[PDB]
RNA sequence: AAGCGUGUUACCUAUACUCUACCGUCAGGGUUGAUAUGAUGCCCUGACGAGUAGGCAGGCGUGGAGGUCAGUGACGAAGCCUAGACCGUAAGGUCGGGUCGAACGGCCUCUAGUGCAGAUCUUGGUGGUAGUAGCAAAUAUUCAAAUGAGAACUUUGAAG
RNA sequence: ACUAAUCGAACCAUCUAGUAGCUGGUUCCUGCCGAAGUUUCCCUCAGGAUAGCAGAAGCUCGUAUCAGUUUUAUGAGGUA
RNA sequence: GACGUAAGUCAAGGAUGCUGGCAUAAUGGUUAUAUGCCGCCCGUCUUGAAACACGGACCAAGGAGUCUAACGUCUAUGCGAGUGUUUGGGUGUAAAACCCAUACGCGUAAUGAAAGUGAACGUAGGUUGGGGCCUCGCAAGAGGUGCACAAUCGACCGAU
RNA sequence: AAAUAUUGGCGAGAGACCGAUAGCGAACAAGUACAGUGAUGGAAAGAUGAAAAGAACUUUGAAAAGAGAGUGAAAAAGUACGUGAAAUUGUUGAAAGGGAAGGGCAUUUGAUCAGACAUGGUGUUUUGUAUUUCACUGGCCAGCAUCAGUUUUGGUGGCA
């Protein structure tokens, strides 16, 4: 609210709370991150390193939907599968019938490998994937199919 | 309602005073104030007359006679911060004080109903006094000029100097 | 004739008023700070006002009470004056200056009957 | 006078009361400071004090860490206590069964430990089971793990978190931060 | 010497120190198996208290919103004055008297165009300066009658 | 010089509340704490940025890894 | 604690007893003046203000750190690996309130300039300290356990 | 075509909006009076009273107007009109006053102001039974005694 805005409190006091001998003016140090290279030179450098410059080449119309690729750890992988089936699942590995997760209709990008799998039959299909994240689906005995 | 109400109200018993560890000591007179010395009084009716002082009260307080028929000062109890003592001492074992005492010395009662809005003596009092006298007059008669001292009155001279003054 | 309490003292009595007050009738009788920076009296030069402060503060005991000895608390009816019957040694009722000729009078005979004290009870009579 | 060595008349720096306003909570709080004056053990003195803190400092204790304290031996039949609350996990499947109490927990967290068999309570039934902690653990959530703890420290040479609304490349990434351009922090 | 130098003592006073009371801040605490207005309360102990810029907290006040006080009010609301009173440390509040005539309060919460002494501040108004300066270029007017209540300034006459 | 009492660039309105490190003012109470005019850098010298100095939020703990201090021993210095 | 054989008394963890006068202007308050001493005219700039520094004849009213987009820290709240209804739709006592799907934002993986690649040997590691808890211990204390967190060395992903 | 802007115009409805120095510049005969040749600038000014029932009439005064009277709930509402503050002024009263006055500490004096407790009350027969018809209290202010704390000032004793 504006009671509460202690410039209320500070009211009666001279200066308001920005000081006598300062005298607060407009804009004393210029606008925005004015002067960075002049007289705000250490600020934009030791609070903001890596200020001024460029570097990496201009990528043109850089379109965001070639670049979609969503993480899907795989201690998260099980979150796909619904809560009433997912115990239904983890008991009873069944390598003859095993779970399929859709991470492309759930749209997640790239199968990655945090690890630690219970070693139950699993199916994924996802677009992309790891090294490691087949290797720990394949000692799960899961396998892994690819679909763009 | 203007005004709500305290929440918090305070309560209204009466804590009980604190057990205080005082007790009624007995008063311890001065070296110069003894039965049968000769007393003047300082303030009050009768600032200075000579008085001669007869016997302390559990009243903490003097029992001082003058002769009345002499200083037309009657027998009464004074505070002992307001009398000088005098080397000048008297005999008084010659004289009996034994039933002047508090309630003999009650003035009247005082209520907020019978009080006199505009404005007597007893008369046991004249023969208790004068039978004080009865042997006070006898024996300051002992020694010479006694009499006109307890008669006259005190008044300072001038220049004269109490903190150097012996009684 | 209420609870007793500790002998009274407001421990500063004179009222505050704001430096200057005095000379100029736009100077605000109300106390408040005069926070300039030559300001003799911001600074307790000895011979001027001393600004209030905590020291001249009431004793707890004392705060909020009448010389008489009670908590004034003012009423506007019969109603909330039955929230105090009970307390009649502690606070004292009082009647607003928004009470009718008619209303204090019935107000001020059930107060009386109650023996409630009452602090104005000598407001907007008829006579 | 006095040489006042250091802040006279300074505040203790610590949470009197909770300054947040839940009536429950302050009845709770009402609740330990009964209980911790009146008993010895430093255990319940200890759980008040945390329970003044913030939303910060009472993160969210997962169950997973829960379970990792189970897996501490020495205290397979410990009740847990957290203060704060208490959420579900993912990353863990198999939560052995005990009992634990804390502040809340999530719709998940009370499903999964339910159907653990586990047995959650309020800080006030805690309390009526044991008086002054009888074989309980406190569980602390983790503290260096939110944002702005990597946006503080900062500094050339320091390597924190630089606080930008907007990240990528081109941002931060110039002269200064790499020796090929300008220095290198 | 009431000077100089020197020394003895006695004495005077700071918001200095010591003791006490009270206030506030802070710290440590204690206070619920039927004992207390049921606790951010109460109680105990102790240490402290200067301070512009600055910071933070607890507070009062203004315009309004919601709820509440089956609040006040034409037998008199608001406002206003009041060397009248009371309460607070204060912000201020409350009451009493007088005018006055129609809406306005207290509590909880919410909101803000919200608190004045200044800004060669604005607008409006009134002062002291003050019955003062000033009403002195242009030669210059006067007498009488008349109108008229009133004539130096109007009319007219007689002059100049 | 003058161009309407305006002229080394007339006047009216808009942009426009143009601009400002510069001047002036910045409106209630009471509490609690309590400074700096210094490091360095800047077309930088009336100002900024930083370090420092302040408060506040607090957090982890409970008598310590401490101390504008002395002493022991032990150095080192190039002033008097 | 003392006095006391005790009974109890007490100068012993904060003043009681007795008496008097008055009950109102008596005390006290306010005020006006006088008195003793003291007191510069205030705001601002400044190291320095009473200034021969500047603003201020007076008085009433108006009058100045707001708003918002993006955020930061902190706090409070809800939910919490999710989270956010109100772009919209349905509904409605109708700018209200209530309900609802969709994605979508931020987090749930970073890293490089990019191609890409993308976090378990271990009880998710060790070490030191570490509240608390547990075993023993009349109690210190001993151990065992050690959350958070502090520092360090590892391990793993990315980049070179 | 639709969904979309709309501060123009009209119409309609609202407001946690402003309340006559605000709000449109303009609540009223405002884009008016008023200034500038002009481009333009651009006001101030809302409220008697329910009803004018707007003060007939008498009187003094040339008249205004005053005093009467009278209407009016009010004429402390009279068209100079809701309320009517202050600056400022007058009158009366109160004071004081030798180149300031004004303020602070405290007190006198003078003026002026609330409070006690005059309690149902140690009760004490209701005129064909609820007046305890004598108070019990603490209100104020003092004094004395005994104490406790702080401390001051001596005088005397013994001792090393």
């Amino acid at each position: 609210p504006s009671r509460f805005t202690k410039t209320r409190k500070h009211r009666g006091h001279v200066s308001a709370g920005k000081g006598r001998i300062g005298k607060h003016r407009k804009h004393p140090g210029g606008r925005g991150m004015a002067g960075g290279q002049h007289h705000h030179r250490i600020n934009m450098d030791k609070y903001h390193p890596g200020y001024f410059g460029k570097v990496g080449m201009r990528y043109f119309h850089k379109q965001q939907a070639h670049f979609w690729k969503p993480v899907l750890n795989l201690d998260k992988l099980w979150t796909l599968i619904p809560e009433d089936k997912r115990d239904q699942y983890l008991k009873s590995a069944s390598k003859e019938t095993a779970p399929v997760i859709d991470t492309l209709a759930a749209g997640y990008g790239k199968i990655l490998g945090k690890g630690r799998i219970p070693n139950v039959p699993v199916i994924v299909k996802a677009r992309f994937v790891s090294k490691l994240a087949e290797e720990k689906i394949r000692a799960a005995g899961g396998v892994v199919e690819l679909i763009a | 309602s203007a005004q709500k109400a305290p929440k918090w109200y305070p309560s209204e018993d009466v804590a009980a005073l604190k057990k205080t560890r005082k007790a009624a000591r007995p008063q311890k007179l001065r070296a110069s104030l003894v039965p049968g010395t000769v007393l003047i009084l300082l303030a009050g009716r009768f600032r200075g007359k000579r008085v001669v002082y007869l016997k302390h009260l559990e009243d903490n307080t003097l029992l001082i006679s003058g002769p009345f028929k002499v200083n037309g000062v009657p027998l009464r109890r004074v505070n002992a911060r307001y009398v000088i003592a005098t080397s000048t001492k008297v005999s008084v074992e010659g004289v009996n004080v034994e039933k002047f005492n508090v309630e003999y010395f009650a003035k009247e009662k005082l209520t907020k109903k019978e009080k006199k809005e505009a404005k007597e003596i007893k008369a046991e009092r004249v023969e208790d006094q004068k039978v004080v006298d009865k042997a006070l007059i006898a024996e300051i008669k002992k020694t010479p000029l006694l009499k006109q001292y307890l008669s006259a009155s005190f008044s300072l001279k001038n220049g004269d100097k109490p903190h150097m003054l012996k009684f | 004739a209420s609870l007793p309490h500790p002998k009274i003292v407001k421990k500063h009595t004179k009222k505050f008023k704001r430096h200057h007050s005095d000379r100029y009738h736009r100077v605000a009788e109300n106390w408040r700070k005069q926070k300039g920076i030559d300001s003799v009296v911001r600074r307790r030069f000895r011979g001027n006002i001393s600004q209030p402060k905590i020291g001249y503060g009431s004793n707890k005991k004392t705060k909020f009470l009448s010389p008489s000895g009670h908590k004034t608390f003012l009423v506007a009816n019969v109603k909330d004056l039955e929230t105090l019957t009970m307390h009649t040694k502690t606070y004292a009722a009082e009647i607003a200056h928004n009470i009718s000729a008619k209303n204090r009078v019935v107000i001020l005979a059930r107060a009386k009957a109650l023996g409630i004290k009452v602090t104005n009870p000598k407001g907007r009579l008829a006579l | 006078g006095i040489d006042h060595t250091s802040k006279q008349h300074k505040r203790s720096g610590h949470r009197t009361a909770p300054k947040s306003d839940n009536v429950y909570l302050k009845l709770l709080v009402k609740l330990y400071t009964f209980l911790a004056r009146r008993t010895d053990a430093p255990f319940n003195k200890v759980v008040l004090k945390a329970l003044f803190l913030s939303k910060i400092n009472r993160p969210p204790v997962s169950v997973s860490r829960i379970a990792r304290a189970l897996k501490q031996e020495g205290a397979a039949n410990k009740t847990v206590v957290v203060v704060g609350t208490v959420t579900d996990d993912a990353r863990i499947f198999e939560f052995p069964k005990t009992t634990v109490a804390a502040l809340r927990f999530t719709a998940g967290a009370r499903a999964k430990i339910v159907k653990a068999g586990g047995e959650c309570i309020t800080l006030d039934q805690l309390a009526v089971r044991a008086p002054k902690g009888q074989n309980t653990l406190i569980l602390r959530g983790p503290r260096n793990s939110r944002e702005a703890v990597r946006h503080f420290g900062m500094g050339p040479h320091k390597g924190k978190a630089p606080r930008i609304l907007s990240t990528g490349r081109k941002f931060e990434r110039a002269r200064g931060r790499r020796r090929s351009k300008g220095f290198k922090v």
